[PDB]
RNA sequence: AGGGGAUCGAAGACGAUCAGAUACCGUCGUAGUCUUAACCAUAAACUAUGCCGAUUAGGGAUCGGACGGCGUUUAUUUUUGACCCGUUCGGCACCUUACGAUAAAUCAAAAUGUUUGGGCUCCUGGGGGAGUAUGGUCGCAAGGCUGAAACUUAAAGAAAUUG
């Protein structure tokens, strides 16, 4: 509600505004702890619950029921994270899931299907992932194509910013959370293909932390 | 060379020392990837490491130590008694944090146990006994050394010293050679050629 | 689902092995797939030699102890309660129970 | 016949944070007590200074591992520096008549360094 | 490194492993960098001049940086007679 | 044995229309029935406020 | 048995790609593997190969640069028709800007998108990205 | 069909237990259990894991052959035998680990597969009806090999978690 105090010396270094932008942090792959840095660097960010999962778990004393809440946020311009979390009731579940969601959050590469004409549209290369019994295949797309894919994994590529993709999926996908989860990690890996315009060799530098000393 | 000048040897005082610690005699069991730091295994018994190979890596380690803006952010870890009182007087003549005895893990992961610190760098006695020190530096991007004799798993572990690991007097003797080290490159010792005015037998562990 | 990677048997390059007669029911069972007992006891307790030894035929000696070698199906091995139930773990160990020496 | 957690963790904190004003003395340390702190009941707090004058009666004699305090650690620091004027790890053949003892392997490896003008005793190994 | 005009539209170019070359991805906890002091001709270490080395997750869970640091270390002529390709 | 064999006439024991009697154990329901209470909750406290 | 030493050539390669390597070693010798090799070296894929010589079939040893993707081999010799280049391309291949089909014509072993240049077809033999 | 037929022991007779007990417990006991000359060709015939070939991680044990070495042991001795250390080829297995795989249990193969093609043979397509009916074929017989349809049904099934 108010002034937010610090606890890391990520989080510390950014109040501060030493740093310009998320960009570097991602480039020196260092971990996020508290969402106030996520969402100074990248306001702008809608959310949605995709559902809730009743479970009768266990007996002896009737069943306890608890929640399982799944939501996923985004900007629709580079940047999408997808979180789960369970509680005693739904309201609790969901806040707290946004917030694991908002941690989660990483960056999208994207490319051209055949010449390059500005505000690349689609997917650099074909990629795939898998989550337990369930993969899903996104390969590119020229223009003019719509998304085409099921309603659930459909919703989640306009949150990554991407207009042209065909999609395929295999194994059992009446599986939601296992469904999201492969999407989620064929749409990460697409920073680790090299590809031939990334050979040349870059700079190593010195990482914000220990550039210069932090504020007691 | 291009990097080192020539002022970098052993020099023969020192090597009495080390080697007079026992420090040359440890592990029979050969791991394979200590096998470069090998010299020649004994006749029918142990391996014998190679004591020139220490003295180039023990600068190198030192290198890695003096980089650090603020002192405060490099931990020294131990957890056999043999290797407490050492990295405690380490602590002292130069500046770092110090973790002797138990580790209680959750140190570098969980924002609200008590022992909560967050460091750039750690240094390590023995990375089969601190084994959980080395599991949760895999969490937070932080580099590893550790001192390792030739039977020790090494994933993880970014820069190795070759030494006995397990002695009573070779574990003193070595931190007190890198301490010292440490305090040439930076401004207290001021000069290559003095010597320090600290004996290495303070770095020692007491019976009661 | 396999409950033991040896299938409780130990015998792997072989086609079978002649069976054996279990010491107490007489059920039969492979001689592999037995538990077996060696067993070195006294003719007779202490107690007993002490009146033997008063009695002694010749000078001061000791009547030898005998040998003995027991083979039983699992059925009723652990109904006698020669060897029990372990634990999901505890199972994937061969080692001998360790004897105290001392017995506190 | 045993205390609970609650009076152990209250005498714990009085002992870590008021260490001078208190001393074995048990009716002494009965009165500081209630000064110091709010108890609603005579039994409870009689009990918090029974066992911090048993604290306290322990402490004298040797550290104990539970309690951390700011005089502590200095006050020991003190007598931590002890150090032995003959320096046994020093090459000892300038100290006694023995020379140092080691084996034809090593003293090859001083043969590749160059370091061959040290002196030292040189054992070969025995097959057992 | 896309260009429509020659300008570049990718968010960031990420770096590489200096013993493999694959890539360092984000949230990959477990890569590391190594920074070697430069030194002067009498001992002192040279403040803000600085030699910095990387090296991925993959590379470090087997065990294997100890090998590649050695070799990147003796290339750059920063050690002797400590590194060999028998 | 009393448990098994019930002594009763069977009579509308229905855990759909139940539900409805009760609460919907439904995790969308749970939602409104919060938002619900929420705007309950603001007038009452504002009678008492006033 | 051995029947198809290019496949055995191509599987040696992928394995320390994906462990991470620098070396590896290829033990049968033929020209289709030789200038296969040069193929992917013409473009950096790869990087200095030694042969060695002896009087059989004869090792090969290369030292790996990395930068270097999977590098496979269809096993059936099929046909290809000049025009039916466009589906093979789409069949296997990460992306339309890099990666190279590699075919066997009458004019020597060669690639596409200089097939297409010279108007030449054959069969398929591999491919690597 | 002969020979042989000690011991066990289908069928069967008695004794007990039991409300009944055509069984589990006891005493006998025929075919059989053995062998010669001919038939039968099925087994949870199980590693529930087809055969050939290449690559991929560390270790210590173990069987056979070969090689190198300081020693010991007792030999009409010395070479050799036998014990110790190490290297290598070929097998029956095991321990830690996952860079990899699978739904999981787990696996040095069950890996090198959505970035899918080394070579060749066989088998299955929800559960019952059913390894049944009919036809053919082999067999002295019991049976073996090949092998359907009408009809019926919304679940059967695998691995793991809490009671
Ligand atoms: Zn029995």
């Amino acid at each position: 509600e108010k002034e937010w105090q610090p606890v890391t010396k990520l989080g510390r270094l950014v109040k501060a505004g030493k740093i310009k932008s998320m960009e570097e942090i991602y480039l020196h792959s260092l971990p996020i702890k508290e969402y106030q840095i996520v969402d100074y660097f990248l306001p702008k960010l809608k959310d949605e619950v995709m559902k809730i999962k009743p479970v009768q778990k266990q007996t002896r004393a009737g069943q306890r029921t608890r929640f399982k809440a799944i939501v996923l946020i985004g900007d629709s311009d580079g940047h999408v994270g997808l979180g789960i979390k369970t509680s005693k009731e739904v309201a609790t579940a969901i806040r707290a899931a946004i917030i694991i969601a908002k941690l989660s959050v990483i960056p999208v590469r994207r490319g051209y299907w055949g010449a390059n004409l500005g505000r690349p549209h689609s997917l650099p290369v074909k990629q795939s992932g898998k989550c337990g019994s369930v993969t899903v295949r996104l390969i590119p797309a020229p223009r003019g194509t719509s998304l085409v894919a099921s309603p659930a994994v459909k919703r989640l590529l306009q949150l990554a910013g991407i207009e042209d993709a065909y999609t395929s999926s295999s194994g059992s996908t009446k599986t939601l959370e296992n469904t999201l989860k492969a999407t989620f990690a064929a749409v990460a890996n697409t920073y680790g293909f090299l590809t031939p315009n990334l050979w040349k060799e870059t700079k190593l530098i010195r990482s914000p932390l220990e550039e210069y000393a932090d504020t007691l | 060379p291009a990097n080192l000048p020539s002022i970098f040897n052993p020099t023969s005082a020192d090597i009495e020392q080390l080697l007079a610690a026992q420090c040359h005699i440890g592990s029979k069991n050969l791991n394979v990837h200590m096998q470069p730091y090998v010299w020649k295994t004994r006749a029918d018994g142990v391996n014998i490491i190679n004591l020139g190979k220490t003295w180039e890596k023990l600068v190198l380690a030192a290198r890695i130590i003096v980089a650090i803006d603020n002192p405060s952010d490099v931990c020294v870890i131990s957890s056999r008694p043999f290797g407490q009182r050492a990295v405690l007087k380490f602590a002292a003549h130069t500046g770092a944090q110090a973790i002797a005895g138990r580790f209680t893990p959750g140190s570098f992961t969980n924002y609200i146990t008590r022992s909560f610190k967050e460091p750039r760098l750690i240094v390590v006695t023995d990375p089969r006994t601190d084994a959980q020190a080395i599991k949760e530096a895999s969490y937070v991007n932080i580099p590893v050394i550790a001192l390792c004799d030739t039977d020790s798993p090494l994933e993880y572990v970014d820069v190795a010293i070759p030494t006995n690991n397990k002695g009573r007097h070779s574990v003193g003797l070595i931190w007190w050679m890198l301490a010292r080290e440490v305090l040439r490159l930076r401004g207290t010792i001021y000069n290559r050629e003095t010597p320090w005015d600290v004996m290495p037998d303070l770095y020692f562990y007491r019976d009661p | 689902v396999k409950k033991r990677k040896n299938n409780g048997r130990n015998k792997k390059g072989r086609g079978h092995v002649k069976p054996i007669r279990c010491s107490n029911c007489a059920r039969c069972t492979p001689k592999d797939k037995a538990i077996k007992r060696f067993t070195i006891r006294n003719m007779v307790e202490s107690a007993a030699i002490r009146d033997i030894s008063d009695a002694s035929v010749f000078a001061e000696y000791t009547v030898p102890k005998m040998y003995l070698k027991l083979q039983y199906c699992v059925s009723c091995a652990i109904h006698g309660k020669i060897v029990r139930v372990r634990s999901r773990e505890g199972r994937r160990n061969r080692a001998p129970p360790p004897r105290v020496r001392y017995n506190k | 016949r045993v205390r609970t957690k609650t009076v152990k963790k209250s005498a714990k904190v009085i002992i870590e944070k008021y260490y001078p004003r208190l001393t074995l003395d048990f009716e002494t340390n009965k009165r500081v007590c209630d000064e110091i702190a709010v108890i609603s009941s005579k039994r409870l707090r009689n009990k918090i200074a029974g066992y911090t004058t048993h604290l306290m009666k322990r402490i004298q004699r040797g550290p104990v591992r539970g309690i951390s305090f700011k005089l502590q650690e200095e006050e020991r620091e003190r007598k931590d520096q002890y150090v032995p004027e003959v320096s046994a790890l020093d090459f000892h053949q300038n100290s006694e008549t023995g020379m140092l003892d080691i084996d034809q392997e090593t003293k090859d490896l001083l043969k590749h360094l160059g370091f061959d003008s040290i002196p030292v005793n040189v054992i070969p190994v025995t097959q057992s | 490194m896309e260009n429509d005009r020659g300008e570049i539209v990718d968010l960031y170019v990420p770096r590489k492993c200096s013993a493999t070359g694959r890539i360092i991805k984000a949230k990959d906890h477990g890569s590391c960098q190594i920074t070697i002091a430069k030194v002067d001709e009498n001992g002192r270490a040279i403040q803000g001049e600085n030699i910095i080395y990387a090296f991925s997750g993959f590379v470090r869970a087997m065990g294997e940086s100890d090998d590649a640091l050695n070799r990147l270390a003796q290339r750059d002529g920063l050690l002797k007679n400590v590194w060999s390709a028998q | 044995g009393d448990r098994h064999p019930t002594r009763s006439a069977p009579r509308s024991n229905s855990e759909k229309q139940a539900s409805q009697g009760w609460g919907a154990t439904e995790g969308e329901a749970e939602l409104k029935d919060e938002q619900a209470a929420e705007e309950i909750a603001q007038t009452e406290k504002k009678e008492a406020a006033e | 048995v051995r029947t198809s030493v290019l496949h055995d050539a191509l599987n040696s390669i992928n394995n320390a790609e994906k462990m991470g390597k620098r070396q590896v070693m290829i033990r049968p010798s033929s020209k289709v593997i030789v200038k296969f090799l040069q193929v992917m070296q013409r473009h950096g894929y790869i990087g200095e190969f030694e042969e060695v010589d002896n009087h059989r079939s004869g090792k090969i040893v290369v030292q790996l640069n990395g930068r270097l993707n999977k590098c496979g081999v269809i096993s059936p010799r099929y046909n290809v028709r000049l025009a039916e280049l466009e589906k093979w391309v789409t069949k296997l291949l990460p992306a339309r800007q890099f990666g190279y089909v590699i075919l066997t014509t009458s004019a020597g072993i060669m690639d596409h998108e200089e097939a297409r240049r010279k108007h030449v077809a054959g069969k398929i033999i591999g491919f690597f990205y």
